């Protein structure tokens, strides 16, 4: 039903380009990639899309009480209004924005370290019937933003 | 040398400033001098008692045909059913009401008790409690100092819980129902409050640059919240369970909006609030006295807010609890422990929150007191019992800390006055020893010195070190206690109702010493409360 | 009188020019311990401006330390304390505490011997004017 | 209050404006007369209203079946409204009333029954004469506090040195900071020490001289009517108890009338009246070129001296409120910024001006013109305290306008505005920093390139983006390792960067050359405020080339001269140190305004530490082209202050300086050519040290 710590989940987008609702998910190698990219699962009869490098991993996720706490130094649940710490399961590497532009926008990468705000993504979920104080559910709608760049999951 | 340069320099400067402003004073204007004295004059020495003189002139206005105060009544119930499509001021609303509102060991406590009864009497006899809802339907979400002068009419009306008055007001709804009604509470009950702390950085933050009518800030006239919260309660007062029931269910109407829920998560924002407040507040250790009182209002708030929770549950009438199985109340509650454990240590510190902390352990105490009066209505394995078991399952951490909380002082119960504690190092005067003092505790086969270390917090911290034997003693002794009796009540109640629960197993050998020791003051019985079940309390 | 209050106004004239700021006012006054705020320290300013200038002119300025009171006797009498024509050791160093600044017993131990030109190990009356 | 009382006041010191009517000319004053109406024989008629009423309710006494218009209503309201309105315009001078009064009185006319709509009248008048009881109740304090204060003021600021001098008085720590405070706070614990020199007794007894026959009967009145005559017409209901209430509370009245009351001298007292019927004038036109009248009366009201000095009185008055609603009634057209001028005028004069028109932003930003946000930006001009009062939502509806802004001209007047809004004082405060780039974040305004695109290509798109560059330089973090010893404002650092590269040098180097003397400096401070000597030469001579030496071609670069004098004084802190020099001297030659000439010849001496130190020995000789030309006095300044400059560069000295010693020499020279000239006596020293210690329209 809900979402605590330590459950497996992956996002998506359904892009719909050309009119064609692709149901892309997200995707980060690791090993020899710095970066994310996207993964098509629409398809799914006859291309079956991976699934290791889209599995991603619910660390930990507060709000800015604890955040404070680790930058001045079983079953959390997840709240609309916590920024999370995301690993990817496959890599172990933690998922966060990256310093380099390919636009002005900021570019998406697996990193070791839980330091710094980079990897922790705030989240708001994007109705007014939801709102920020309660648990994320199975299969919701949310918005995920920077706290280093502090700009959106774009 | 140069240190007589830096003392003249000093100096000429100390006279330079001082040449700026000492000797002007009220210097030269004749009229200003005489206009600021005025405004002296206005804001030091009007601000007196005549007012003896009201309840006297309502005696006056209570006679004979119309009487005229029952005229006035008339009127405003008059202003109130016009459709002015929103509410205005109107200032002999705001004289008359709180006027009225002015109006208002055992054989004299009956006796003041029947002449209040006369009073409200006199009023309501007279109509009087239909305007003031009528004008709390008329207007919507307006806040307006009309509303505050309606609440506190309605207060002063309802004081002592009057059953009469409920069933003129519950006819009152039943005949010339409102939706409109309901509607502007939940809207009067929407924005309402909550402390703003950015807001308290600003003004502190001003108050590190500005030295200035300040208070604001808190809730935004937290006060008139605290009194729509006491009329809703003392409007269920004396178990109305039709009343209860309505607030439920409002069937009448064409639609129903339930306050109940309402209110839960309009205090669940509070919680909200505070909770981001000790995010803040988690670090810096010492607090002066603006947050302190900003604390103790919002404080007085919960209290406040629970006890209205509690007197919607307090007769059983199921649906109440029924609905609020379903609230989003639970988790605020955790979050509360999450604070209350963290706060009562920093909190429990030195001379300044001891007050503070009398504050959050008596709304510790009515707030579990709450979900006692949520819990009798159990049978064999508490549906909401185990929802009760589910929400202290998440909240263990603190309870651990809270458990070791009342240790501390409750083992200082047990302490107090051995010879092997009390002839120790004196024979005794209540100066002692610290270190005596310490090693009679630590040589008692008992604590951890953590314990002691935290003993060792103040206890006196003056010229001594030797405590007082008794005082910093009976500060502990009894006044962290009741709340702990409460809790025992509550987990024995729900470990002997519903067995069979291996964690709360855990729970209650987790801290036995304090059942144990509370087993010299509890009772128990068993009766038929007129469910026809053995319902034992 | 005169030239005691230009030398009174130029320690205040920072920026030297018979005009007054109020930027210069708390400037003194974060360095001589309080820390006022500007819309404080311009209702210093304004009713000594009488001249409306914006600033505050030393005319101004003259005959406003005119009804206050030399500086130097009474600078002299938080330096000399009972009047046995000198001024010891302890004497001197207990001075210093009014205006708060604070000092150890080394530094003004030499500098009441850089001006015992006589060597009496005290500071006379004679000695405010050797050192100034 | 009291001889040891009735309400014929005789002295009736109050202003209540003055009634000259205009004769029925029918003649050219057809827009002359113009001022008050037809005027007429009035005190005939104070001669029949005596004459009618006590006769009338003498034949009103039978209560026959007579009475004239058929009812009583129809006799009475029409002459006892009529009376009371003449009541109110100042006459019956008290023997008049006296009879009248006791025909009122009789301690009859109250003894009567009456019907419903005449004591609806008749309560009025009361009512009116307990206003003139206040009246005489509020004069009567002022009596009591002139001399008293003159008591006060005569005996403790006087003793306050007497203390103080007794103590010193250049010593201040707390017994003359006991009387040392806020005017109004001196008056504070002075008069509340009473409240818990035996003059208080004075004061002690007077609370209760003005504690307290009529009081007791205007309540006796109603609860007849109120007991005995249930009651239609619930607006006379509604003004009973306003009586009633005015009678039980007596003393809130006086709460409120405390802060209308003022006291000036003999003087002030035309420059009141005048203004003060032209105030009503104002406040008379409210019901309605509906405009015209009204602005000549504003600047009179601008045009006073008795203006400034008694500013709270103004605010007391609240007048500018009623400009405020007019203007909101205009905004539902062109005599519109008179007011907004006199408002931003008006707030501007005082802090606690500023402070009263602060709520009233949350109207006035919905409302753009093109002016009315002048004057929202007026309120918040400066003050710090306000900076941190203010809120974050409106700021929103001030972007929403911006966010509409995505062609133009006119998202320019907020971004003036929001630049009062985070900087007010020098000093940027972060707060509103913090909100201002979180829109901005939803919000974006190859768009920098553009900008030498419009010194083609209607000036406003320049000074636009101009705006722009202004306020975020202006919304730095903080000014020192504040911003860096800190959090998170160095997330907003890189946000200051990430958004903008170095780039700007479209307008760096390129507007520092043909706008230009103002849009340059746009960008200064922000490369400053956010962004050692790599990137002096990196951007050397930009600017500072063409500046230096076009003195006398005046003119708006003659006017864009000490708007980039604070350019240069900014970065006071390898060939072309020379051709900074190059730039320099020659604006030094320049200079051989001034005042900011002297800010910028404060960057002339700070150079001179940082000073290769060859080529400042070398350059002073270009000086020393002008020092024996010294005695060209502002030159003759400079060098003298140069001459220190070889006197600190002389520990690396020790081609040059053989005729340096002639041009010491020559400084013995121009010593042999002659306070001022003390310029040059502590020059000779330097002259002295740079043969010292070295030694150790062109
Ligand atoms: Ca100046
Ligand atoms: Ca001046
Ligand atoms: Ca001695
Ligand atoms: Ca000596």
């Amino acid at each position: 039903q809900f979402l605590r710590t330590d459950d497996e989940v992956v996002l998506q987008c359904t892009a719909t380009i050309h009119k064609e609702q692709q149901k892309l998910c997200l995707a980060a190698e690791g090993f020899g990639n710095r970066l994310c990219f996207l993964e098509s699962t629409s398809n799914s009869k006859n291309v079956p899309p991976d699934l290791s490098i889209c599995t991603f991993v619910l660390e930990q996720s507060l709000s800015v009480r604890a955040l404070q706490e680790m930058l001045a130094n079983g079953h959390r649940t997840l709240l609309y209004g916590h920024a999370i710490l995301l690993r990817h399961s496959y890599s172990g590497m933690y998922l966060c924005c990256l310093s380099t532009s390919r636009k002005l926008a900021f570019d998406v990468g697996l990193q070791e370290d839980t330091t710094g705000e980079a990897c922790w993504w705030t989240i708001h979920p994007a109705s007014k019937q939801r709102s920020e104080g309660e648990k994320v559910r199975v299969g919701d709608d949310l918005i995920l933003v920077s706290v280093s760049s502090e700009r959106y999951l774009h | 040398k140069a240190v007589w340069h830096k003392l003249l320099s000093k100096q000429r400067k100390r006279a330079v400033v001082a040449c700026f402003r000492m000797a002007p004073l009220y210097n030269l204007p004749r009229h200003r001098a005489v206009n600021l004295f005025l405004q002296g004059y206005e804001k030091s020495w009007i601000e007196t008692e005549e007012h003896y003189f009201e309840d006297k002139l309502i005696e006056d206005l209570a006679k004979p045909r119309v009487d005229p105060l029952h005229q006035l009544i008339l009127l405003f119930s008059r202003t109130a059913l016009t459709e002015k499509c929103k509410l205005e001021e109107d200032f002999l609303y705001m004289a008359y009401a709180d006027i009225m509102a002015k109006s208002c060991s055992f054989e004299e406590k009956e006796m003041e008790k029947q002449k209040l009864l006369y009073q409200q009497a006199r009023l309501h006899d007279r109509g009087a409690a239909e305007m003031v809802l009528q004008t709390i339907s008329a207007s919507k979400g307006e806040t307006g100092p009309m509303v505050a002068a309606t609440l506190k009419l309605g207060i002063a009306i309802l004081n002592g819980g009057n059953s009469t008055v409920q069933q003129k007001m519950l006819e009152y709804l039943k005949e010339k129902k409102d939706v409109g009604f309901f509607q502007s509470l939940a809207g009067l009950m929407q924005s309402c409050s909550v402390l703003d702390l950015n807001a308290f950085e600003r003004q502190n933050k001003a108050e590190g640059l500005g030295m200035v009518g300040s208070g604001e800030k808190v809730l935004q006239d937290d006060e008139f919240t605290c009194d729509l919260f006491r009329f809703l309660q003392l409007l269920c007062e004396g178990h109305n369970s039709d009343f209860q029931n309505y607030l439920r269910t409002q069937t009448g109407n064409n639609t129903t909006v339930n306050i109940i829920i309402s209110t839960v998560d309009y205090l669940l924002r509070v919680q909200e609030s505070i909770s981001d407040f000790y995010w803040y507040y988690s670090g810096k250790d010492v607090i002066d006295e603006q947050g302190q009182r900003n604390f103790s209002k919002a404080i007085q708030v919960a209290k406040q807010v629970f006890n209205t929770l509690t007197e919607y549950i307090q007769g059983p009438c199921t649906g109440n609890q029924q609905s609020l199985a379903h609230s989003r109340l639970w988790d605020a509650v955790v979050g509360f422990l999450h604070v209350f454990a963290h706060m009562q240590m920093k909190l429990s510190q030195d001379s300044s929150q001891i007050e503070l902390l009398k504050e959050l352990m008596d709304l510790q105490k009515d707030m579990v007191v709450m979900l006692l009066s949520m819990l009798e209505g159990n049978v064999v394995n508490g549906t909401i019992g185990k929802q009760m078991v589910d929400m202290l399952v998440e909240s263990s951490n603190n309870v651990e800390m809270i458990l070791k909380f009342f240790d501390m002082f409750l083992k200082l119960k047990d302490l107090t006055s051995s010879d092997t504690f009390k002839e120790y190092d004196p024979d005794g005067k209540g100066v002692i020893s610290k270190r005596d003092f310490h090693k009679a505790m630590e040589s008692h086969k008992h604590y951890t010195q953590s314990e002691t270390e935290f003993l060792l917090s103040c206890a006196e911290t003056d010229e001594n070190e030797t405590l007082d034997y008794e005082e910093f003693v009976k500060r502990f002794h009894e006044p962290a206690k009741d709340i702990g009796f409460n809790v025992a009540v509550l987990l024995t109640n729900l470990s002997e109702h519903m067995p069979n629960d291996t964690r709360l197993q855990t729970f209650l050998e987790l801290a036995e010493s304090v059942l144990n020791y509370f087993q010299p003051f509890l009772g128990r019985i068993e009766i038929m409360g007129s469910a026809k079940r053995i319902e034992r309390v | 009188q005169i030239a005691e209050f230009k030398e009174a106004f130029s320690l205040f004239d920072k920026d030297g020019d018979g005009t007054i700021t109020t930027k210069e006012l708390g400037t003194v006054m974060r360095s001589l311990g309080q820390n006022p705020t500007e819309a404080e320290l311009q209702d210093m300013i304004n009713e000594v401006d009488a001249d409306g200038n914006g600033t505050i002119d030393f005319p101004e300025f003259l005959t406003m330390m005119a009804r206050k009171m030399e500086e130097i006797r009474e600078a002299f009498r938080v330096f000399d304390k009972d009047g046995n024509g000198y001024i010891s050791a302890a004497e001197l160093r207990h001075v210093m505490t009014n205006l708060g600044e604070k000092l150890t017993d080394e530094e003004v131990d030499e500098m009441i011997r850089e001006a015992d030109i006589d060597g009496d190990g005290q500071v006379n009356y004679e000695e405010f004017v050797q050192m100034m | 209050l009291f001889p040891d009382g009735l309400p014929g006041i005789g002295l009736s010191t109050s202003l209540r404006p003055r009634m000259q009517f205009s004769s029925p000319s029918f003649v050219s004053i057809n827009n002359e007369c113009y001022q008050y109406s037809p005027e007429f024989p009035l005190d005939i008629l104070k001669a029949k209203t005596i004459q009618m009423l006590t006769e009338a309710v003498q034949e009103g006494s039978l209560h026959a079946r007579d009475p004239v218009g058929g009812t009583t209503e129809f006799l009475f309201v029409p002459l006892i409204k009529l009376f009371y309105t003449l009541l109110i315009m100042g006459i019956f001078h008290n023997e008049d009333l006296k009879h009248i009064l006791q025909l009122i009185e009789p301690s009859g006319l109250l003894q009567m029954k009456l019907p419903e709509p005449v004591k609806l009248q008749m309560c009025l008048l009361l009512q009116y004469l307990c206003d003139c009881q206040v009246r005489h109740r509020i004069e009567a304090i002022v009596a009591f506090s002139d001399d008293f204060v003159a008591k006060l003021q005569d005996n403790q600021r006087f003793r306050y040195n007497e203390v103080m001098q007794a103590l010193n008085e250049c010593p201040c720590p707390e017994e003359i900071r006991d009387q040392l405070l806020d005017f109004h706070e001196d008056l504070m614990t002075h008069c509340g020490i009473e409240l818990d020199l035996t003059i208080r007794g004075r004061l002690l007894s007077l609370v209760e001289k003005v504690t307290y026959t009529l009081q007791q009967l205007i309540s006796e009145t109603m609860v007849r009517w109120a007991q005995e005559s249930v009651i239609e017409d619930p607006e006379l209901v509604r003004a009973m108890f306003v009586l009633l209430h005015r009678q039980y509370d007596g003393i809130g009245g006086l709460v409120r009338a405390l802060p209308k009351t003022y006291t000036i001298n003999g003087v002030s007292v035309e420059d009141t009246i005048n203004l003060l019927a032209s105030l009503g004038q104002i406040r008379s036109l409210l019901s309605v070129e509906e405009e015209k009248l009204m602005i000549r009366g504003l600047g009179d009201i601008m045009n006073n001296k008795v203006f400034y000095q008694h500013p709270n009185l103004m605010r007391a008055l609240g007048m500018h409120e009623t400009v405020m609603e007019v203007m909101v009634n205009v905004l539902g057209p062109k005599m519109v910024a008179n007011c907004c001028r006199f408002l931003c005028y008006f707030c501007r004069i005082s802090r606690q001006n500023q402070k009263a028109m602060f709520d009233h932003l949350s109207y006035l930003l919905e409302n753009s013109s093109v002016t009315p946000l002048d004057v929202a930006a007026a309120s918040v001009m400066d003050n710090n305290e306000l900076a941190l009062a203010l809120r974050e939502p409106d700021l929103e509806k001030v972007v929403r306008y911006l966010a509409g802004c995505g062609l133009p001209v006119e998202g320019e007047r907020y971004l003036d505005f929001l630049r009062f809004a985070v900087f007010c004082n020098g000093e940027s405060v972060e707060e509103n920093a913090n909100v201002v780039v979180r829109l901005l974040i939803r919000r974006p305004e190859g768009l920098l390139a553009a900008m030498e695109e419009a010194i083609k290509i209607g000036n406003a798109i320049m000074t636009f983006y101009a705006a722009l560059i202004d306020l975020l330089g202006r919304c730095a973090p903080e000014m020192h390792l504040i911003h860096a010893a800190k959090g998170e404002a160095i997330r907003i650092r890189s946000i200051l960067r990430s958004l903008i590269p170095l780039g700007d040098l479209v307008g760096v180097i390129s507007i520092a050359f043909q706008f230009c003397p103002d849009h340059k400096a746009a960008m200064v401070l922000f490369l400053d405020r956010v962004y050692v000597q790599d990137f002096l030469l990196h951007l050397l001579e930009v600017g500072f080339l063409p500046d230096l030496r076009a003195a006398a071609s005046l003119t708006d670069m003659a006017l864009a001269l000490n708007r980039y004098l604070c350019t240069a004084v900014l970065p006071l802190l390898l060939f072309a140190g020379t051709e900074h020099h190059a730039s320099l001297i020659d604006s030094l030659l320049h200079t051989v305004k001034g005042c900011s000439l002297t800010k910028a010849q404060r960057d002339s001496i700070e150079v001179c530490l940082l000073s290769r130190p060859s080529m400042m020995q070398h350059l002073l000789r270009r000086l020393v082209f002008d020092v024996p030309l010294l005695n060209k006095m502002p030159l003759k300044l400079l060098t003298n202050h140069y001459e220190r400059c070889w006197k600190y560069y002389c520990l690396p000295g020790g081609a040059s300086e053989e005729e340096l010693h002639l041009s010491r020499k020559l400084f013995w020279g121009i010593f042999d050519a002659l306070y001022e000239q003390e310029l040059f006596k502590l020059a000779l020293p330097c002259l002295s040290a740079v043969a010292g210690a070295l030694p150790p329209n062109f």
